[PDB]
């Protein structure tokens, strides 16, 4: 007959830009993360901002936190699998400062590379959550209030999302609470100048690619850097 | 960050100086003492859950004020948060003896440690009492004056390590106070 | 800093984890070859004025163009600062024989070396080649022990490698 | 805390949202069965000295090994603390019949129970089985009402479930 | 979606946790007042053609400016689409009497309503006031039961509240 | 895995860095005491059927409550699986005398041991105390060499430490 | 990751083989050739700036098709990635020479690496030429057959590491082929 060559369409709900392209895509973003693990350990320290555990060992239990994040980002539905492909492409334009013929010409075809750049480059500066310490009660309160809208982003309505689930078993339920409280202490523990460099670094993500055009939201960073540091506009649904 | 090898190079750094043939004969004790230092550190890390369970029980031996409800340390997650804090002095005082210097102890826990405890309501008198239990059991483990635990050793002195470990738990006792 | 203490007590904190026996094993290799590492330190402490002068005009033999005005070596006031410059490299390599790794090199004398020198019109090609003069300048059973030169020589070609 | 107030006024704040009629509906189920829930509370308030003693040596019948020196029950001073320990579990389960959910259990007496007991060489297997003695120890039309035991018994096997 | 199932089975997954008795309690309030909630649903199913026509020109009495060319109601083809528009609001409010919360409202007919209407030059002030006509348009012991109007009327003023 | 190979070739990759002489030093301590480490391995290979049976009813002497129905040792079919369970711990500790660190212990038989046992109603207090029977069960100049027991005994009290 | 001390246990763990002295003596040769194994790896890390300037200059000596513009490897940023990719393969074999095992090469480099290069457009034939220069100079560096550079050594046969490093570089080459 027509040698069944009969081919209809199908929903992959993914990148679908080649099997060879798909297995290429996780290798260089592993190399992008291992590039960026080598700027964290530029000087050969596993530096104290990266924490991935508690007091009790439990990083095999936080393996099951991160492999749940390995799994829950894999079982994303077709809207949020496809929205995160395009918002990460324009955020990779925001992640690199310069404008190239090369860097975005990986970062708009490939999305794990864009995702491991908005995670990788931004973690080896100190504009993340729980790392910049506020000075007074006034800074931490608006630091708390901008986190509430990041709850409101990832919890858009009455359903709690699948993606802030941070746990599966009873052991990792309260392990996730005591993991951050040791890491919250290790912000104000580690140094005096790198945390002083954090408050200048906190304007280096918010002023230039998050609130362009709003002077009020620009001096909110320069008056409150630690409040403008957990604003987390990289929409990773967390 | 910096072992007892390298206390004598950062002060020679400040004079544009180098480590000439007069300062490192205590270092030539310190490299000839490589296996007596090694024979103390198996004796601490073998019984590490003895020492955190001997300290917090001896702290609740002397003080039934924390076991009262509404105290600092009486309930379940709370006493679980003690065995977090009970080992972490023993965790870095190992490396104070492994490196030979408490500079690995001075930045990694002792920065901001006292002011968090008043921010968490932790009474520092029970903290300085429980670390004196941890000193008294560690000097009986590096030596041969334990109750029942009798590890195999080669004879000689290690009172030079007993003075090194006594200058360590006082340094954490001055920084949590 | 940069040593095996900066590896395993930091990675156990980066895992939020105990000092397990992976961390206790890594410092045993310090102990069996600190005697290998620390008769090399008093050599260049004993020669801290001897080999600074023999490296400067060995560099200035193969870089003899500097003595004109308008360049990096236009007077003796530059050369009085130039024996300070090789010795300040030479201070740190002595300290890396003590801490084990390249601890005092990277956070003090290596990082951002490629933002300074030709901006101050100082030639970086003479900087590695003054060091590469001293890299092969060794004799392992005669100057020091045979267990001492392999820590020394691996740090000096690293200084050309870290400027790359 | 943990109740239906901790669900719906927190989720409306987590949505940044009004107390809509999803939130107003969830507390109506408190009202129609608080009378079902709160004749169970004065039973174990009336038996707050009665069933602590009957659960200790029912546990110590099937755990009779403790009386040797070097263990968790080496003297009566341990057993004087041991009837304190089951009663401190028994205080909280009484309070969870009042708040609706397991409010005073998880943030006070459940979380981090698996970081304490065998570190203090206390057997966790005797802890659930002292509670599992009291789990089946009920008689629903005779001790309390039939609408009262299903809140009681579902909290006691939860205590074995929360230690799992 | 949005119901009490979207609260407690999602929060137990957000805690990584069992369906404990906090989650089992929250759905009991569905059961005792679903009979209160679900004789209201067949009223506006019985009046699904009756009260769409009485709300359109009650709105177009107080918004009678629309009939000029160049606006939102310039012909009957707009008004043929306009009784579709109030009924499509009216479909979803019927479904929220079934799921308990405002489940079919927010993810289908509420979110991003403030990115559509005046961009299509449709007046949002007529949209809430057509609904606010039907908000007070009730009579609780006469049309339905007294236990049925308080779910109905709380959803209609919510439609003005959700457009705010 | 977990050895000194897992320290220094991974940290040089974590620094993006050569195998420098910090990494070459750390494995020298394997070589001088592998002869100390690997006459201990054929002891518990020679006693792989001898000390499994002497540890089970030494544990079941001090845990003799298990033989009732409804518990962890209700029949011989449990005890036929129970000598499998101590031997499967005993397999891995033999392998950690070969790899140097606790390589086969943590990724295979230690991590998530506190999510399994009392969920399967297996007592964890008997698990450490069967091992703590074998921890002091040694005689260092008589069974093995004096350089062999300090690797053996430091792994057995670690098994109580890793369950903590 | 995995090495020669751990290679002999994973075939024995797969058979539950209690390891005794029938396969220890192959590791005892690895024990006795500890210092011979480290004797080769310090001649290869001491000239690693020479080899990355010797190979891709020797690769552009044999084939000038890449420096033609519109070819693969011609311009200034483009040559920076040539030394970037070329140095990192020398870092991984120097890990693999130490383990007695190319397992640490096999997972951090040798997964998927081949068709990332043709999802870029790297000619794979030029990378076989560059790795063969890096195979040929490195076997001349672990012995004394270099042109000018002779380090001081202790004499004897060391072909057993030359068969090891030649069984490593073709494993790089068959991975990118
Ligand atoms: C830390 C670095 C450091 C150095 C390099 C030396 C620098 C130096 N090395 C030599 C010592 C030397 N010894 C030799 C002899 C040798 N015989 C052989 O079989 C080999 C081929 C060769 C080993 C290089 C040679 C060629 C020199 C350099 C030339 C000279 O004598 O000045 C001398 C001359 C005085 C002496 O012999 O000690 C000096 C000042 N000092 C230092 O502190
Ligand atoms: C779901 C929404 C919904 C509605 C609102 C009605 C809409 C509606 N309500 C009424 C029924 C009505 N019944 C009354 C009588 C009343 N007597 C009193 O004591 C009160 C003051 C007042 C309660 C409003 C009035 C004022 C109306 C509206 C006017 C009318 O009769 O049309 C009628 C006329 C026929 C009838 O009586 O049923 C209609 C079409 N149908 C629907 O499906
Ligand atoms: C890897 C672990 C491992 C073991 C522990 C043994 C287990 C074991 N140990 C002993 C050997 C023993 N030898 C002694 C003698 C001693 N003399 C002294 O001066 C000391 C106080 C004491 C050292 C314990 C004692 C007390 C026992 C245990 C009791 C017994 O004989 O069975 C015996 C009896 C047969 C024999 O003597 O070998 C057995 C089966 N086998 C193993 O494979
Ligand atoms: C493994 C995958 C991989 C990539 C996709 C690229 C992308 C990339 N480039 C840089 C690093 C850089 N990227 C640029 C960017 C540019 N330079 C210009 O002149 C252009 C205008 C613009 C696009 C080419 C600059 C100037 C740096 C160095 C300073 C910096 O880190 O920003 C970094 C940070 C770490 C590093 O230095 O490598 C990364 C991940 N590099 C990689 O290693
Ligand atoms: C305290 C820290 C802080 C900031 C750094 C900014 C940044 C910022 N803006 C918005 C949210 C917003 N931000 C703006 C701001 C602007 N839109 C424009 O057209 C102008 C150019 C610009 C400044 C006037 C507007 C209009 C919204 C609401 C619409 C939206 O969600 O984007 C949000 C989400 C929730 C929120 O409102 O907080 C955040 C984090 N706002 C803050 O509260
Ligand atoms: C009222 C309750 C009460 C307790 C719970 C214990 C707890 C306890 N132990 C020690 C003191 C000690 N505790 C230990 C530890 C141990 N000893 C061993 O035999 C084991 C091997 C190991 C536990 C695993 C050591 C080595 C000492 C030092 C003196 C000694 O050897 O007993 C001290 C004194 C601390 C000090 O002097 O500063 C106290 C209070 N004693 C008490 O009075
Ligand atoms: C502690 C860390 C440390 C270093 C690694 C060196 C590196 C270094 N050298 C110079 C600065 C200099 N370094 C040199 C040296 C030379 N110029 C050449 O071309 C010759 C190759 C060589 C002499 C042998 C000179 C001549 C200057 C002065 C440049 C000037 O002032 O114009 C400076 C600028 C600040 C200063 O003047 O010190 C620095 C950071 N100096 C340090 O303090
Ligand atoms: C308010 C919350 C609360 C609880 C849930 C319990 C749980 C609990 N029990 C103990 C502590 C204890 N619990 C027990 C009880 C027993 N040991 C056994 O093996 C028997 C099964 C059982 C007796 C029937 C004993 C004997 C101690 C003392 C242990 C010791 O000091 O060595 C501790 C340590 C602090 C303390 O001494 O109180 C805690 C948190 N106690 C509390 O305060
Ligand atoms: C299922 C969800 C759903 C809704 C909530 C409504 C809301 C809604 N209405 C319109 C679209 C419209 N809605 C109206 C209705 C009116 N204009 C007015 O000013 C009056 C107040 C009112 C009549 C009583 C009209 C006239 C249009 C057509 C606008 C146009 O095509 O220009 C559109 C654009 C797509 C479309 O044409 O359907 C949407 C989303 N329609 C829906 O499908
Ligand atoms: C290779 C890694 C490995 C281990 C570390 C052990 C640990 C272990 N034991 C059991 C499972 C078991 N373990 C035991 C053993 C005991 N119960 C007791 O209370 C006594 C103290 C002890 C006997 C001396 C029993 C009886 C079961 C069966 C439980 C059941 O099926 O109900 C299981 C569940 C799967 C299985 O049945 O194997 C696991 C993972 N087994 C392993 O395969
Ligand atoms: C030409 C192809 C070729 C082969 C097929 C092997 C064949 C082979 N494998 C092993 C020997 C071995 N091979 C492996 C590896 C493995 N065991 C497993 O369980 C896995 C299936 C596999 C990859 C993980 C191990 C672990 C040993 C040593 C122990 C054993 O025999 O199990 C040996 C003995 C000597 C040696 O170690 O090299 C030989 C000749 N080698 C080759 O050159
Ligand atoms: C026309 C272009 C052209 C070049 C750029 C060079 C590059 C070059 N070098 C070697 C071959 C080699 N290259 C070196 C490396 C070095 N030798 C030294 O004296 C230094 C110590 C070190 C550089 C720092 C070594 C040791 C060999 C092996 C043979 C030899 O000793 O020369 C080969 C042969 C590779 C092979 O056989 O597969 C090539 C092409 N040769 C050329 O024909
Ligand atoms: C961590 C740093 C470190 C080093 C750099 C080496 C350095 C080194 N190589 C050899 C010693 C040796 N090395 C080799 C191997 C070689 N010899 C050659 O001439 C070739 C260049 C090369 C072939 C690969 C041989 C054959 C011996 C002789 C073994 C002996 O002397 O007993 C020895 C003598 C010890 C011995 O092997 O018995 C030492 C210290 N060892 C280390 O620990
Ligand atoms: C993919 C999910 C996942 C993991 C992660 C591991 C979980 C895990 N992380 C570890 C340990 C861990 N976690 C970090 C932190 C972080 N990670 C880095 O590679 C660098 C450079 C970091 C600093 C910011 C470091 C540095 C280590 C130490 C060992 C290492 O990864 O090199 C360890 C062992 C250390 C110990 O024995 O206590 C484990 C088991 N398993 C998993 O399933």
């Amino acid at each position: 007959k027509f040698l069944g060559t009969l081919k209809r369409s199908k929903d992959p709900s993914g990148l679908r830009l080649g099997f060879y392209g798909r297995k290429a895509d996780d290798f260089m973003a592993r190399s992008i993360a291992m590039q960026a693990k080598a700027s964290a350990a530029g000087s050969g320290v596993y530096t104290t901002q990266c924490s991935e555990g508690a007091s009790k060992g439990m990083a095999e239990n936080a393996r099951t936190a991160s492999l749940a994040k390995q799994f829950r980002q894999a079982q994303r539905s077709a809207r949020e699998m496809s929205f995160d492909y395009y918002e990460g492409r324009k955020y990779a334009m925001k992640a690199v400062g310069h404008i190239c013929n090369y860097e975005e010409k990986i970062f708009q075809q490939y999305n794990k590379t864009a995702a491991a750049y908005v995670m990788g480059k931004q973690e080896t500066l100190l504009s993340c959550d729980r790392y910049a310490q506020p000075a007074n009660k006034a800074e931490e309160y608006i630091q708390k209030s901008v986190q509430m809208q990041m709850k409101k982003r990832s919890i858009p309505y009455g359903v709690y999302t699948t993606s802030c689930a941070d746990g599966t078993v009873k052991g990792m339920a309260e392990n996730a609470r005591v993991a951050k409280e040791s890491a919250n202490f290790r912000a104000r523990q580690m140094s005096a100048g790198a945390k002083a460099a954090a408050r200048f670094n906190a304007r280096r993500v918010a002023n230039d690619w998050h609130n362009n055009g709003c002077n009020y939201e620009e001096k909110l960073t320069s008056r409150f850097p630690a409040a403008a540091s957990s604003v987390r506009p990289t929409t990773n649904r967390y | 960050m910096l072992d007892a090898f390298s206390r004598v190079v950062v002060n020679s750094d400040a004079k544009a100086a180098y480590v000439g043939g007069s300062d490192l004969q205590a270092l030539k004790s310190f490299i000839a003492d490589g296996n007596k230092r090694l024979d103390a550190v198996n004796s601490i890390v073998s019984n590490a859950s003895c020492m955190v369970s001997d300290a917090v029980s001896g702290m609740i031996c002397e003080n039934p004020g924390l076991i009262s409800p509404g105290g600092n340390c009486y309930t379940n997650r709370r006493m679980a948060a003690c065995l977090r804090d009970g080992e972490i002095i023993l965790r870095y005082v190992s490396y104070a003896l492994l490196a030979g210097d408490a500079s690995v102890l001075e930045d990694r826990c002792l920065n901001g440690l006292k002011e968090t405890y008043i921010a968490l309501g932790v009474p520092t008198n029970s903290s300085i009492r429980a670390v004196s239990i941890m000193k008294a059991q560690a000097v009986a483990f590096i030596t041969n004056t334990a109750t029942e635990r009798k590890m195999s050793f080669a004879a000689g002195d290690c009172t030079s390590l007993a003075s090194e470990v006594a200058s360590y738990f006082d340094r954490v006792g001055a920084a949590i106070s | 800093m940069k040593s095996v203490i900066t590896t395993v007590v930091s990675a156990a904190d980066a895992a939020g984890r105990f000092p397990s026996n992976s961390d206790l094993e890594s410092i045993q290799g310090n102990i069996q070859r600190s005697a290998a590492r620390l008769e090399a330190a008093e050599k260049l402490a004993g020669n801290h004025e001897a080999v600074v002068k023999e490296a400067g005009d060995a560099c200035f033999a193969k870089y003899a163009y500097l003595k004109n005005p308008g360049e990096a070596g236009e007077n003796q006031e530059k050369i009085n600062k130039c024996y300070r410059d090789v010795d300040h490299y030479m201070r740190l390599v002595n300290y890396c024989l003590v801490v084990g790794g390249t601890g005092p090199l990277d956070e003090w004398g290596i990082a951002g070396a490629r933002e300074v020198y030709r901006t101050l019109n100082l030639p970086t090609s003479a900087y590695v080649a003054s060091i590469a003069y001293t890299r092969d300048r060794l004799c392992v059973p005669r100057d020091m022990s045979a267990q001492a030169g392999v820590e020394f020589s691996a740090y000096l070609d690293y200084l050309i490698n870290a400027l790359s």
